[PDB]
């Protein structure tokens, strides 16, 4: 049923999962316990750059999801990437991470080769968050309460101007 | 006491294309990445893990269209099988 | 006739570390990264695929020394396993 | 046995390749026509740059692992940035790519955090050879006869001067 926290998530059962269960996977925590941690970031009103008409779809779908498997999520919106920094660094700080076994971080906006753009990006003055920023904030040094543990980074952007394909022949 | 531990380890990165490529958004049915992700994670995150459910994710992309794209995974230092185990 | 076909696919890179970090060469039983691959492949390549087998070398890379380097993945649009199936 | 054209490489059974054998594994030509390639470029001996003493043993290494997995090996040593993408673009021209299944690319040098060194890199003056030139050589694009076949970089090379560690207490 999809009325259940897990909604449209199909359910790992019991044998499925000690049929799963190495000494090669990441430690899950005490479901009744842990209190895992989701980030959200999604740019939609832009000064500059069309409107992400649609963005609240993917919110909506990346929201509901994460829920699912189990974290809660901070929704941020439409914002420069000294904001993203600045709530990169604060999610970062958050006293859950230590009792929590991995986390999520989604970033959705308007992007170009050099990374994604924040909400005053044009041309003229870029304002761009690199996904080498987004590691560093995230890692050992700058976040160790998620020392050993899997952080997920999932990116909706464009990385460019090409269409990403080349012809071929029969 | 202290000791030594990695600075950049067990992350994993995915984007919505390849380097220099576009991604697609739909204006009413949203980014097609994002609606994609979702699928495959609601089907296969009982099953599978995180590594293996972004590798189909890419697969179900193969054939271009008018609208194409490949998503790609970054800078991975995951040393173990991510398992998210719904339900548990 | 013509088809489109995506103008990267099918890539994995395996860098002896991460970003920003050194990488360790022994003078004379050479570098780390090289000889950990080597066995790793040896011993796996039969049973697992490559993504696999380099998630296994970072694995024995884990617990850091006086010299210490975390192997990374990237840049990954592998749609399928690789399997080498040594002997065919 | 270890005299073999596997070398020290543990053979995959019959059994237990049918055991493997799915849709989404990577297709294997036949062993009788096959001609697979691999590239190894180790740079030894620099203008600048103190020499990589035991290069050799990663050659030697390398080398004949990637022989044992039924590749014949190009082995070039000490060029600079330009010679390596002059042999990168030569590679990629290779006819044997058409009847073969796979390929392997080896890099071994002195690198910075832009990428990996040529023979005469210095501080004042550069010589660097960029992963994104390798993907971009390598892609459907400009090497068609590898379409829908693995490419396996591997890249041995510092990416900076950071001991790549963090220290935390019990």
């Amino acid at each position: 049923t999809s009325s259940g926290s897990e909604g449209n998530v199909k359910l790992c059962s019991l044998e499925e999962a000690q049929r799963i269960w190495s000494a090669e996977i990441y430690p899950i925590m005490d479901k009744s316990s842990r209190t895992r941690l989701a980030l959200i970031i999604c740019n939609e009103e832009f000064d500059s750059i069309p409107r992400r008409t649609g963005a609240e779809v993917d919110i909506t779908g990346m929201t509901m999801l994460l829920q699912n498997l189990g974290y809660s999520v901070d929704v941020k919106k439409n914002l420069t990437a000294s904001d993203m920094t600045t709530e990169l660094e604060a999610f970062a700080h958050r006293p859950e991470h230590k009792t929590s076994d991995s986390t999520f971080l989604v970033f959705m906006s308007h992007g170009i080769r050099e990374g994604i753009c924040g909400k005053k990006h044009s041309e003229q003055v870029p304002d761009i968050l690199q996904l080498n920023a987004i590691f560093n904030m995230l890692n050992t040094k700058n976040c160790p309460s998620l020392k050993d543990k899997p952080k997920v980074i999932i990116i909706q952007a464009c990385r460019g101007d090409s269409p990403g394909v080349v012809w071929f022949k029969d | 006491a202290i000791k030594k531990a990695h600075i950049e380890k067990d992350f994993i990165a995915f984007c919505s294309s390849t380097p220099d490529n576009v991604s697609w958004r739909h204006p009413t049915m949203g980014s097609v990445f994002i609606g994609r992700l979702i699928e495959h994670m609601q089907e296969y995150a009982c099953s599978c893990d995180v590594e293996e459910i972004f590798r189909k994710v890419r697969f179900s992309f193969e054939q271009p269209d008018g609208r194409a794209q490949m998503p790609a995974t970054e800078r991975v230092t995951l040393t173990r099988c991510f398992y998210l185990f719904p339900g548990h």
